[PDB]
């Protein structure tokens, strides 16, 4: 009787696409893309002490050298003015990012002090030009226990750029220890106003610092960091306690006003995706596995088929975050599951209520230790008493019930780590255009698939063989993803359709692919565009069941294409002459009839359209003996 | 309120108006920090009540309590003074950029201590009336501006100044209200009586020659502001 034939064997992702680049001169460390008006644009790509300004089409325009400190080259050191500027060492770009109400361009990199770099940008016919920088940083205004220009950390840091009012306000967010901490700290999170004369930072601002005692241990990595609606949001990766291992991590997502500079309202939430197998293997506690590690994550709206999962609407935000296991696990690698924000803000209002009403919950905790003092709920910080002078809700707090989702993805991902994520809406559909450690790009859906996964595209970036950078840009149709010396450009409609090996698979392509059958392969208009057809597809017959049959006969036909979406109606059979139908795979049943080893002949006519393509043609298998 | 013979001037001093020159203004003040440098400057808007802008400050709720105002003076370092600290502060609705400040204690008027006239609610400014604008050398500088449209100056802003704002027409001279000088005044002359039209907020560009400014619309939030004061 029936085979079964595996939803593979159709995608084959050995098919190797070119796709244009850029060669850096080493390492990419940062990149950051500008869309302007005039519909200029630009790309820029950084590395150790030299800065990249792109076309757009990743034709280097302009370079420029960020350092080494204390040699008489890198210009953003020579416009600091008359030194001494120093000390010396590589420049190492740990920020790149750019303020549109200017316009303008930030650098911030582990030379000096942290400080940033401004490049007023300047435009050219569908390109862009960075005028010569402006040190960010007032001689006059800074100290050694006061630095309020020191944006950069060498420890990783992210920054958001947000305009309020007529001047622009970098919310800010650094991870620190013994070494930076010590003297001219940046701070773990700060909000400042840049002067109007471009000579840096308005001194002042509350900002927050993990405490002396846990500058050593309680390291917070800052993963992504962006606005939306009405708040800056901070995504970060910390020890789960103070007193508990500093190798316990997980995840979490700080918040502010996008609107009010203060950190007053510095509410933090813990996100926490698992994943769910039916199973549930050993050590993990009912729900799923936990998987503590974000390793990025980005925010976007959804489409239609995607928001019903999920219950929300069309076009709201969502973050989604690619989380990864404990240290490194032994299961699959990665697991995606969306966030949607409008409910991490209802959680955070929820919790926020919780803490501060007429009765409190005696023996909750505002905590976020790590920062600033414990105290229980509602009163503030070491203080044990609200007094009415201040507020409750005018204070930093962590809202204890943490957010949990299960991957999207039902651990099909597997092995190979993703490293990289950028959601997008193509349409009135969602694609999440992933990148791997094994230097690899995965455009694929972003519906809570159960059996396998909706591929777009799964191709090798290049021919190097490494992971791909984390941060991922944009520009028109056409993502920017990075991996080693080298920057790629990938479509956002993934580049070819000849990995679809089967007019099957092939016309089933979600239209903008462009995706058609050119005969005995797949592929754009572009490649055959004599023979091009995006419509019909014709039956294949894969086998039968009673192969040797006596001069009825109850054939049960199995192969694929033979249903509308069973049929019937009409399709006509040929079974050495005359058959009879009568009512992965799809299988059916043929009562045949006598002549007055041949071969077994199928054909489909006269057919009404498929929802995707449609059905015509014959196929033609051998081995059917006739008995007496 | 809102009225000065004092400056001989008032309807005088717009003979030197290209240019910025010294000159009085008595409704202007002087917020000065904890440690005792000027900080920001602002407006007189009751004998209790000190209207200026949220950028002055870093956060709607840092501890005041040494905070306090200089009204009296014209310079920034003698008895014809006035020393009120703050009590309290009171963040004006997201986009304000407005700060009212109740003071320890009501002030006492004279010839360079008076209050301003708040204008109607959303009353709007016609173009080519005239305004003023005090700062901080070491002494005060009044400067006299046109106002123009919201349309004119999104032109030279590059459509973004929104509705609850205001645009004066650039000084040809190099000078206008910058760093430590927001949260003064912006005066209009009508009716008689000077009226407090707008508050110096930070500008993208400030003190260029031949270039707008923008300032907070008062009359757009003003309902708000007795709101915080009448109780
Ligand atoms: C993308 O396709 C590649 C190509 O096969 C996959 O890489 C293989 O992974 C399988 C298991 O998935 C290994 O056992 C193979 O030996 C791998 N070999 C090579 C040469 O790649 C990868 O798994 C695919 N990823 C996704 C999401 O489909």
């Amino acid at each position: 009787q029936c085979p079964r034939t595996p939803y593979a064997a159709s995608r084959d992702f050995d098919v190797k696409y070119v796709v244009p680049s850029f060669s850096a001169g080493g390492l990419v460390q940062a990149m950051v893309t500008y869309e302007g008006d005039r519909n200029e644009s630009a790309v820029f790509v950084a590395i150790r002490n030299r800065l990249h300004v792109l076309g757009p089409d990743l034709k280097s325009v302009q370079s420029l050298a960020t350092g080494p400190a204390g040699d008489p080259g890198c210009q953003t050191c020579a416009a600091c003015g008359p030194g001494p500027h120093g000390p010396p060492g590589d420049t190492d770009t740990k920020v790149l990012v750019l303020d549109p109400a200017l316009p303008a361009l930030v650098s911030c990199g582990s030379s000096l002090q942290g400080r940033c770099f401004l490049h007023d940008l300047e435009p050219q016919g569908t390109a862009v030009h960075l005028a010569a920088p402006a040190c960010l940083f007032s001689a006059h205004h800074n100290r050694p226990d006061d630095c309020p220009d020191c944006v950069a950390s060498p420890l990783g840091t992210r920054v958001t750029v947000v305009e309020q009012g007529q001047a622009s306000y970098f919310y800010v967010a650094s991870s620190l220890d013994a070494a930076v901490a010590g003297s001219f700290s940046p701070r773990s999170v700060s909000i400042r106003r840049l002067k109007a004369d471009a000579s840096g930072f308005a001194p002042g601002f509350v900002a927050l610092s993990v405490l002396p005692k846990h500058l050593v241990s309680y390291s917070i990595e800052y993963v992504h960091s962006f606005h939306t609606g009405a708040f800056v949001y901070f995504l970060t990766v910390q020890p789960a306690s103070v007193t508990d291992d500093p190798s316990a991590l997980h995840t979490r997502l700080a918040r502010l006003s996008a609107t009010e500079p203060e950190l007053g309202d510095y509410r933090e939430l813990v996100l926490d995706c698992r994943f769910a197998p039916k199973l549930v293997p050993r050590g993990s506690p009912e729900g799923g596995q936990p998987y503590p590690v974000l390793q990025v994550a980005h925010s976007a709206p959804v489409g239609a088929q995607l928001a019903t999962e999920l219950s929300i609407a069309e076009g709201q935000e969502v973050l989604f975050g690619v989380f990864v296991t404990g240290k490194d696990g032994g299961g699959p690698n990665s697991v995606v599951c969306a966030f949607p924000i409008d409910l991490l803000d209802t959680l955070i209002d929820e919790g926020v209520e919780r803490c501060c009403e007429s009765p409190v919950h005696p023996g909750l905790r505002r905590g976020l230790d790590f920062f600033q003092s414990p105290s229980f709920c509602p009163n503030p910080p070491g203080l044990e008493a609200l007094s009415p002078n201040t507020s409750c809700r005018h204070f930093p707090l962590l809202v204890s019930s943490s957010f949990s989702r299960v991957d999207l993805f039902n651990g099909l991902l597997g092995p190979v780590q993703v490293t990289a994520l950028y959601v997008t809406r193509l349409d009135n559909v969602t694609v999440a255009h992933m990148g791997t450690m094994d230097g690899r790009i995965l455009q694929v859906e972003l519906v809570r698939s159960l059996n396998y996964l909706l591929y777009v595209s799964n191709f090798s970036l290049g021919d190097s063989g490494q992971p791909v950078q984390r941060d991922v840009s944009r520009l028109g149709d056409h993502l920017l993803f990075a991996s080693g010396d080298q920057v790629f450009q990938v479509p956002i409609q993934g580049p070819g359709c000849r990995h679809f090996l089967t007019c099957g698979r092939c016309l089933r392509a979600w239209h903008f692919m462009g995706c058609g059958w050119c005969g005995n392969m797949c592929g754009q208009q572009k490649e055959c565009p004599g023979s091009w057809q995006q419509d019909h597809c014709p039956p294949k017959l894969t086998e039968f069941h009673p192969h040797s049959g006596p001069l009825s006969t109850r054939l049960t036909l199995c192969g694929s294409n033979f249903y509308l979406h069973p049929e019937g109606t009409h399709q006509v059979t040929v079974g050495q002459s005359p058959c009879r139908p009568l009512p992965f795979v799809e299988e059916f049943e043929c009562e045949l009839e006598p002549l007055g080893p041949t071969n077994v002949s199928l054909t489909v006519t006269n057919m009404p359209p498929g929802k995707h393509f449609r059905v015509d043609g014959t196929s033609v298998l051998r081995g059917f003996s006739f008995m007496e | 309120c809102g009225k000065r013979v004092d400056r001989l001037d008032q309807r005088r001093s717009k003979l030197r108006v290209v240019g910025g020159h010294p000159g009085n203004s008595p409704w202007t003040v002087s917020l000065r920090n904890r440690q005792g440098q000027h900080f920001c400057g602002g407006s007189l808007v009751k004998e209790q009540w000190i209207l200026t802008a949220r950028q002055c400050f870093s956060s709607c709720h840092m501890p005041l309590t040494g905070y306090e105002v200089w009204l009296g003076t014209l310079f920034q370092n003698e008895p014809s003074l006035q020393r009120v600290p703050v009590a309290k502060m009171v963040c004006g609705p997201s986009g304000s950029q407005l700060v009212l400040l109740k003071l320890e204690r009501s002030v006492t008027l004279n010839q360079r201590v008076a209050l301003i006239c708040l204008p109607p609610e959303w009353y709007v400014v016609p173009p080519g009336t005239k305004c003023e604008i005090a700062g901080w050398d070491t002494v005060l500088n009044v400067a006299l501006l046109n106002v123009i449209s919201n349309q004119e100056c999104n032109i030279k802003h590059r459509g973004r100044v929104r509705e609850s704002e205001m645009c004066t027409e650039g000084l040809l001279a190099p000078v206008g209200a910058c760093e430590g000088d927001y949260g003064g005044p912006l005066a209009c002359f009508t009716h008689n009586s000077w009226v407090l039209e707008g508050i110096i907020i930070p500008n993208r560009v400030c003190a260029r020659s031949r270039w707008p400014a923008v300032f907070t619309r008062v009359s757009v939030f003003v309902d708000w502001i007795h709101k915080v004061m009448r109780l």
